[PDB]
């Protein structure tokens, strides 16, 4: 664990491929591999170099499309959510230090277990010192990720991730259906909905609508602030997908989420109780 | 222990291409690092093309950046120089010199720092 790390608290898998790559210094290996194990809902971020940051102007990463594609075993790219269905993939920039960072949210279940990879590759950059022109490596993240343990105690309507969520049904032409969820505390709950479906509110589990209140629009964070979640907009697929858990909050919530369209509306309903137990 | 070989090189006419190959013998290539050089009538040695052990990272000469292109067979153990756009600048007896290092992402840049050299062959346009 030279350049990743996995800290258990924060659950998070940072790596840092820059200075392994870096041009500058006589390399012994042109391939730096390093592995990395991962389960449910852990998250890993690498944060990578750019054209702009010196001594890696002629870097280039493989797949070139990372938010969508990986490197799947090894050898041929494929969308990451044809393997891991239900992942979050996002890239931040920061343009004061010309270095990005490559984040992946693991669903909250994986029915199946998945190895890829994902290349950095600065080998066509260089340095010229002394009588030498150096020139950078290219680096390698196996990534593996076991089985996921429980399916979510969410709801899906767009049929497809049957396998992630408790709940699933094909989508209808005209069709007024609302799924109903119990979940406990440290309990995972979720939805998936198509992408041009219109949210209510939008970007849910953030803002959802606060049914004690009259189904009022606030920030979630001023209902509580012990809760986890994530949510992507539009995956390759083209649905939207958002996960919830809580963490040591006492007190009982109650809160909704809709998805709805000019054919046919979708309405997730979820009680928070901490006292509550699966039966 | 590397002994190196060029061929491939004679009179062409202004906007002609070639293919100028050096052999090796005694080790892989894989070991060394390659160079071209160039030296025209009464002038000294300067560097065209290199390549690191990597095999992957390859410098090209501002002068022939854009038209020059370098490659190793290592199953025939050889490197290629293809030569396209020739210009009357080009006339030189092109070498092929071979270092040993064990860094994979360098290369040298003047003629001394290569231990290895082979007999060039002359390239006129
Ligand atoms: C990125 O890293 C790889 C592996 O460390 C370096 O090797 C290069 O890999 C690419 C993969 O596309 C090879 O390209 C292919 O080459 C053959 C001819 O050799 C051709 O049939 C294919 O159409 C394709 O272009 C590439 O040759 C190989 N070697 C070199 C010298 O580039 C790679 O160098 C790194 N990429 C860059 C741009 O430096």
């Amino acid at each position: 664990k030279d350049i990743c790390k996995y800290d258990v608290t924060t659950k998070v898998a940072t790596c840092e491929i820059i200075d392994t790559i870096d041009s500058s210094v006589l390399k012994e290996h042109h391939t730096v591999h390093y592995s990395i194990t991962l389960s449910r809902w852990d998250k890993l971020i690498i944060k990578y170099p750019t054209n702009e940051k010196t001594h890696f102007e002629n870097f280039f990463v493989n797949p070139f499309n990372l938010k969508d594609k990986v490197l799947y075993n090894y050898n041929k790219p494929i969308n990451i959510e044809h393997i891991l269905p239900g992942a979050i993939t996002t890239d931040i920039y920061d343009t004061r230090t010309k270095i990005k960072q490559y984040i992946l949210r693991i669903p909250p279940y994986v029915h199946k277990d998945i190895h890829f990879s994902l290349e950095f590759n600065n080998s066509l950059s260089l340095t010229k010192q002394n009588q030498n022109i150096i020139y950078g490596n290219v680096a390698k993240i196996f990534i593996h990720i076991n089985q996921g343990y429980k399916e979510i105690h969410g709801c899906d309507f767009t049929g497809k991730y049957s396998h992630l969520f408790t709940y699933s049904k094909k989508p209808l032409p005209n069709d007024d259906d609302i799924c109903n969820v119990t979940i406990g505390n440290n309990t995972f709950s979720g939805f998936a909905c198509l992408s041009h479906f219109e949210l209510k509110p939008n970007n849910c589990f953030s803002s959802v609508y606060d049914y004690n209140e009259a189904n009022k629009v606030k920030k979630l964070f001023d209902l509580s602030t012990k809760v986890e979640l994530d949510h992507i907009k539009q995956n390759t697929s083209g649905y939207t997908l958002s996960y919830i858990i809580f963490n040591k909050e006492s007190t009982k919530l109650k809160f909704s989420c809709t998805c709805s369209s000019n054919y046919s509306n979708y309405t997730i309903r979820i009680t928070f109780d901490p006292n509550y137990i699966i039966p | 222990q590397v002994q190196l070989q060029e061929s491939g090189g004679g009179l062409v006419q202004p906007g002609g291409s070639l293919r100028l190959s050096c052999a090796a013998s005694g080790r892989t290539f894989s070991s060394y690092m390659m160079a071209w050089f160039r030296q025209s009538q009464g002038n000294e040695r300067e560097l065209v093309a290199g390549l690191t052990r990597s095999g992957v990272s390859a410098y090209y000469a501002d002068s022939v950046k854009g038209r020059f292109t370098i490659s190793r067979d290592n199953a025939k153990n050889t490197v290629y120089l293809q030569m396209n756009s020739l210009k009357p600048k080009d006339t030189a007896v092109y070498y092929c010199a071979a270092a040993s290092t064990t860094y994979i992402n360098h290369i040298y840049t003047n003629p001394s720092n290569y231990p290895h050299w082979g007999p060039g062959t002359q390239v006129t346009v």
